[PDB]
């Protein structure tokens, strides 16, 4: 019934503790808040001069300026911003959670240009976390030159200052503590305001006194250094940059000795409002698929100040050469300024940099000479990409590039393979080994190469991974020369000739069958072979020559898997050989002859060690060779 | 049939004990997207059942969904019990009914499609130490140089942390050999003061030109605090480059106020090997900005343009180039023409 | 000169919009709040029954019950602790960052047993982030049922309650948005009182209305489940818990058919104060080395709620297996209380872990047969470890086995091998390849094999990352059999027969290298072989055989490092092999005959086939030998 309502009130002293310790990581985050609040000054004062010049009149440039002094352990950071009066100071610096700059830019009117760093009202209070006693003097246009003091103590002490005449600024002059007295060199300044706050439309200047005085051979008697020397030029419209100052950008944003490949310069305009700047190197960094910890180069700003970096969800893993920022206007930010709130629009993200990335590669392979660079540095990526997504597979296929038969000694993409398709054939044949010289003379490609179809060569381990999720390319499907179901476009009488051929060889395949036992599954009549006298083939399921070669030979395998995917081998041989007719012969003559089975199995050795199987205990071929050896030797 | 007591297990099956011969039941309630999950156990369950094993009417149970149970071979890795081959489904089928989608019946899931690119890992051949690599061979002055800037690189990143590697020579070294790969140099002290260890490394460098350093034969090889009766300094063969020369002939000095910290040396190499000769560099002629430390950076990359095959050089381009300061550079651009014009 | 003191004061509408909206990243974090809270109250009330128990007569038991309605879209927190009186009330949950709980502790005394989850003052305003209006019942002793009700909107109303009578106990009701009403079924709910607040100990029943209604048919009128079924038993003594009890905690904590393997639980007691239990798997995960995402197992727990997981740095990469969990009772939080403030604490917490689970291991290889489960199923991580680290490398090696030539079938240590080096033998010979059977017959081993020694077999591909940093151990050099310079103890006229052989076959070696060219960089004659013609070794320096194939084979490989790091092949000789000696007769017959030619080349082409090399193009070694075997023929 009775209802007595009450409207919250808050504990100061603990809200200031929970302030102070428990918001903000680490404590080097201070810098970064006084820097941003100076520039929000800064262009506070830059707006008005706009409407009146006369304003400006006090100080006419704009810059923030800091002065460790180790002396008195003071870290003092002035600038020439616009200032705050005496109601003002308290108004601000005393209520917590309110911000004058979120104030300021509501009043303003709705069609305005001005970017301000922070609106919730919390920032400067941090810097106690480097700080005992903290003095704010501040000189503003229609006010007088106030100072500011509080120790975090609950209450804070305003007093009309009567130091040195400041004009229109504010300095802000911390009291760090010994435990934190390493802020005061300039090594951890620099590298502070190098990271964040680097691109600050305002000239940071650092005022460091190493003046040697070691007697006219004293040096550097007092250094004005700037520090934001590069201006953001993703914030200018593209169409006006030429491709120099990419170049510069890129040198300064990355340590380099050499000019980026590319360069993507897009933005986005619809409720998520973002721009970004997207590099391709030149050079591909030598420990790059090193694990470094650091999984995407791709830096995320928001109103040009750094938020988080190395976070993977931004951009799928196997596009970590990218290097780049993504800058945007206003998005949900936790308290800290560290993460965002909900990582839902990373994906939005995400797939807008993979898609237009990926426009970016196709407009580059519209050249060969650069493409061909690119390729030959970053192939790998491209191929790990097709093996891991699987909706932008479809369009990362026509990047690759290939050797062929055909090709001679210039990569070539499948479509020109397409193009050069025969009309009756109806597949793509490609041919996957170690190495490009090995492949070219193997013996399943002769019947082929003789018949003029061309073939793929895949001479790089990273290929498998690849081809066996690339199982079609344009209606045409791909299979591999050393598949055990090899059929070619023949005419009838082939067909009349194999099977006359099988008719006169089905009981020399029996008779090689039972020897070799278990050492092959099958033995059969070959199609695929000319000017070889057997060769080997792995089941149509299943791991291939290459395929179970790469994975025996991976480190952190495992071992129940590399029992369990073991190929199936099938045996062909060639019935046009003279071999396989004097030992078709001999086995007709003699169905058992020791000469034979000795025979059969050093060919069945030589032949699994030419399909690019590795032999199993190579010292019996060996010796083997070796009583050869010594037979025509006379021994 | 009569089956034993009520257990449950993995959350996907029923285990019971028959009359003994285990009845592991299997439930399967379609009306959850995880039933396709479920589905997949019915198939891989029952790899050893026979063909024509199943007591199942038509009526009663879906063939589509029966009709490739049955399994001509599968390793099934994962679970090891088993049941034996018969379905049971209501004649009006349980609610929720199968949504028959008649999927690839003749496909076989491939035993073992799941595949993974495991964890990629590095390799680091560290096969000998410095003095049987400089022993066995004596490269040419270049990489020489390189190797030496590299040595002081490591001492300069060594005592910036605190500690004092006094005892620095040819064997507490390691030198990561690849085989034609140049060799990387990492510093080592497997085998048990400023600027010390940088005369120690000035020794090591006149050694490593394959020349017997004096301060390693005769003794003093500790610490220079013992300060060798020379008192003059023994001299490199003419083949090196006088800038080089120059630098290990004012590291190891006798004085200690003029002896040239780590970093100066560092980055006079830097200038030396990578920034091309110009007069810029010589006659202390270059007015000292950050501007012009990127203008060197610009001229770096034309160290890379004839000397490329040294994987070591464009890796210590990558590592060093970025770590270098203005001050340390316009001193060392200093130093190394105003001893080399000697005015 | 005048000074104006003020005390700071807070803008409350902006403070409590911060604090719902920019604190916490996922909603689902406002339940683990209310029921800390709630849990803080029972033991609040419980530590006061213990002084008086008649303050317990209101209500006897201790729990907490979730009442999810979907008919009104209003989830029930019901408990029966301490409550709050009116003052208690407007003061605490009226005044921000004001927190009872640590006022209570505080007032309490010194040596007292109560450990309560929050202090900060701000946990409870979280339930706004899923609820627009929240009313809070609550009747407490030495006061009436009193109503909170508050929409957030700078107002809270405060009424005398008539509805039913609750006993001492407390009652939140929140009133979700249509966006969130996904809470209020089940399933969400049993996960997140799963993963947040698991172990807390007093008993959460869900209540839950699944009336089926479908007429006695009627199931499940009304369900009460508990879901904090396990208690934490880390919290207990040692020495208490049999082995048992830490079998069905590991079958609760993760979802397992079978126990544990071993378990160390142990506590430190410095100034960062924290317990620990640790299991050790029976099972290898099958997916372990594939990259789940999940690097750490180890959770992490502050006051017996969880905090954090997959946080690298907890432990080293290569002891991920590991599974178990980590309780402190005090560390620094960031407010959201889901990440610390430094990082460095968790670098000690490493380095006890590392070396707390170091010596459980130790402890397990007492015992052979376990040791062997063990081993068997995660000897790959110990490899991996010793390649990784460099300070606990000593003490990962002793935990290495193998097989030995003298070993037989079972592993050995490195320690019974050092036990049973001879006298005068300084070193310890291993040889790595890629199976036990075809190392033990290997050319190399011969000469070894026959004088005595023993040998180590190392027949996997993590191997050679292991032993090419672990060159040394307990005195004795680690000496691979495949380097160039190999040398054994032997007496004086064995090195008088070795230099007769050479002056001997001096001139044979020259004809042998001048064919060959630039295949071969050296040929000697050998020391190690015998039984066997000729065998090809690497130099002493660079890659040997398997590692060269190992890493050529390795997919995501750098091209320009494996043509960099290639190995420098050394033929050597064996002096007295027949085949050698008719090959010496033959040369210093005819400088240069054919037969010599092709025959050394063969001899050449076969020993790279047994030294574990792989051929570059078998064809050319395929046609020889199909030419042999016609030449035998007749053909
Ligand atoms: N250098 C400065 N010059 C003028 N006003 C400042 C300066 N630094 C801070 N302020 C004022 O102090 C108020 C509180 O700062 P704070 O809220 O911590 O930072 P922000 O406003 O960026 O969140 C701001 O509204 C701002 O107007
Ligand atoms: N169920 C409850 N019973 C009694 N008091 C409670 C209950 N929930 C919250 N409170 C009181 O409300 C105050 C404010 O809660 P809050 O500060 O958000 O959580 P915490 O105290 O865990 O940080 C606490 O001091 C606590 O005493």
């Amino acid at each position: 019934e009775e209802v007595e309502t009450f409207a919250f009130q808050a504990e100061i002293a603990q809200l200031m503790s929970l302030i102070i310790n428990t918001f903000y990581s680490n404590k080097e985050i201070f810098l970064r808040e006084l820097i941003s609040n100076s520039s929000d000054a800064l262009d506070k004062i830059r707006y008005e001069s706009l409407t009146d010049p006369s304003k400006l009149d006090s100080g006419k440039e704009l810059h923030i300026n800091l002065i460790p002094n180790k002396q008195d352990r003071t870290l003092t950071i002035v600038d020439t911003g616009i200032g705050m009066t005496k109601a003002d100071l308290i108004n601000n610096l005393g209520t917590i959670a309110k911000s004058g700059t979120k104030a300021f830019m509501e009043a303003l009117q709705a069609g305005a240009d001005i970017s301000m760093i922070g609106q919730f009202g919390v920032g400067f209070y941090s810097a106690y976390l480097v700080a005992e006693k903290v003095t704010v003097i501040t000189k503003h246009n229609d006010d007088e030159q106030y100072a500011w003091e509080s120790s975090a103590g609950g209450s804070f002490t305003v007093r009309t200052d009567t130091g040195e005449p400041m004009g229109r600024g504010t300095k802000v002059i911390l009291h760090l503590k010994e435990d934190q007295t390493e802020y005061l060199e300039e090594r951890r300044i620099k590298e502070i305001v190098k990271k964040h706050s680097q691109f600050i439309g305002y000239p940071i200047t650092l005022f460091v006194e190493k003046e040697r005085d070691k007697e006219k051979i004293k040096e550097k008697y007092i250094d004005q250094e700037e520090l934001n020397k590069t201006k953001p030029i993703w914030t200018r419209n593209p169409d006006d940059i030429t491709n120099e100052e990419y170049g510069e950008f890129y040198k300064s944003l990355t340590n380099d000795w050499e000019d980026h490949l590319a360069v993507k310069h897009f933005s986005v305009e619809g409720q998520l409002e973002f721009r970004a700047l997207l590099f391709v190197p030149r050079r591909a960094p030598f420990d790059l698929f090193e694990n470094r910890k650091k999984k995407n180069n791709i830096k995320l700003y928001v109103r040009r100040v750094f938020i988080m970096d190395n976070c993977e969800e931004l951009i799928p893993e196997y596009l970590n050469f990218i290097r780049g920022v993504v800058d945007s206007e206003d998005l949900p930010l936790n308290i800290s300024r560290e993460m965002l709130q909900q990582s839902k629009i990373l994906k939005v993200i995400r797939k807008n940099l993979v898609k237009k990335c990926l426009e970016l590669f196709t407009e580059l392979a519209e050249d060969k000479e650069n493409y061909k660079k690119f390729y030959e540095q970053f192939s790998k990526n491209i191929k790990l990409g097709i093996h891991e997504d699987s909706q932008n597979r479809k369009k990362l296929s026509e990047l690759l590039r290939y050797y062929t038969s055909a090709s001679g000694d210039e990569m070539v993409s499948l479509k020109d393979y397409c193009t050069r398709m025969k009309e009756n054939q109806k597949h793509i044949y490609y041919i996957t080994g170690e190495t490009k010289d090995q492949v070219a003379n193997s013996a399943f490609v002769e019947r082929l190469r003789k018949h003029g179809l061309e073939v793929i060569y895949m001479i790089e381990p990273i290929d498998e991974y690849c081809v066996q999720q690339l199982k079609e390319f344009e209606g045409k499907t791909l299979v591999s020369v050393t598949k055990e179901g090899l059929e070619l476009p023949e005419d009838e009488e082939e067909k009349k000739k194999q099977e006359e051929k099988k008719t006169k060889f089905e009981n020399l395949c029996k008779i090689m069958k039972d020897i070799l036992e278990k050492k092959v599954e099958k033995v059969v009549v070959s199609n695929r072979l000319v000017t070889s006298p057997c060769c080997i083939v792995t089941s149509t399921y299943g791991w291939t020559a290459n395929m179970e070669r790469i994975m025996k030979a991976q480190a952190l395998r495992d071992n129940s898997t590399m029992g369990y995917m073991a190929a199936k081998k099938h045996l062909e041989i060639n019935p046009d050989h003279s071999i396989i007719e004097t030992l078709r012969q001999k086995a007709e003559a003699d169905k058992n002859d020791k000469s034979v089975k000795d025979l059969v199995i050093l060919l069945y050795e030589t032949a699994l060690l030419s399909s690019g199987f590795s032999l199993e205990d190579p010292q019996t071929h060996a010796n083997r060779i070796y009583r050869m050896i010594k037979l025509g030797l006379g021994i | 049939y009569l089956i034993g007591q009520s257990i449950g297990k993995g959350c996907s099956a029923a285990v019971y004990e028959a009359t003994p011969l285990a009845i592991k039941m299997m439930w399967n309630i379609s009306a959850g997207s995880s039933s396709e999950a479920i589905l997949n156990t019915m198939s891989q369950e029952l790899v050893p059942a026979s063909r024509v094993a199943l007591a199942g009417e038509y009526g009663a149970v879906t063939y589509r969904k029966s009709k490739r149970g049955p399994k001509q071979l599968a390793p099934h890795p994962n679970i090891i019990r088993v049941l034996r081959a018969f379905t049971s489904s209501v004649p009006l089928l349980p609610g929720a009914l199968v949504d028959y989608p008649d999927v690839l019946p003749s496909r076989l899931h491939p035993e073992g499609l799941g595949h993974g690119r495991t964890l990629f890992l590095v390799m680091k051949n560290y096969p000998c130490t410095l003095r049987q690599y400089l022993c066995v061979n004596t490269p040419s002055p270049r990489l020489a140089a390189m190797m030496l800037l590299q040595l002081l690189e490591g001492v300069d990143h060594l005592v910036q942390q605190g500690i004092a590697h006094r005892d620095l020579k040819s064997d507490n070294i390691l030198v990561e050999l690849d085989p034609d790969g140049c060799p990387w140099l990492v510093i080592a002290d497997f085998g048990c003061y400023s600027k010390a260890d940088a005369w120690a490394v000035g020794a090591i460098a006149y050694e490593i030109f394959g020349l017997v350093n004096p301060f390693y034969g005769q003794g003093k090889a500790h610490l220079e605090s013992r300060s060798y009766q020379e008192a003059q300094l023994p001299a490199l063969p003419e083949s090196v480059p006088p800038d080089v020369r120059q630098l290990v002939r004012a590291l190891l000095q006798r004085e200690a106020s003029k002896r040239p910290s780590a970093r100066v040396a560092a980055n006079v190499l830097h200038l030396s090997l990578w920034g091309e000769h110009i007069l810029a560099l010589k006659n202390l002629k270059l007015d000292k900005m950050v501007g012009w430390l990127l203008q060197q950076s610009a001229a770096t990359l034309l160290a890379n343009r004839l000397t490329e095959k040294c994987c070591v050089e464009t890796k210590m381009k990558m590592l060093f180039l970025a770590n270098l300061e203005c001050e340390t550079l316009c001193q060392a651009a200093l130093l190394l023409c105003s001893w080399r014009a000697a005015l």
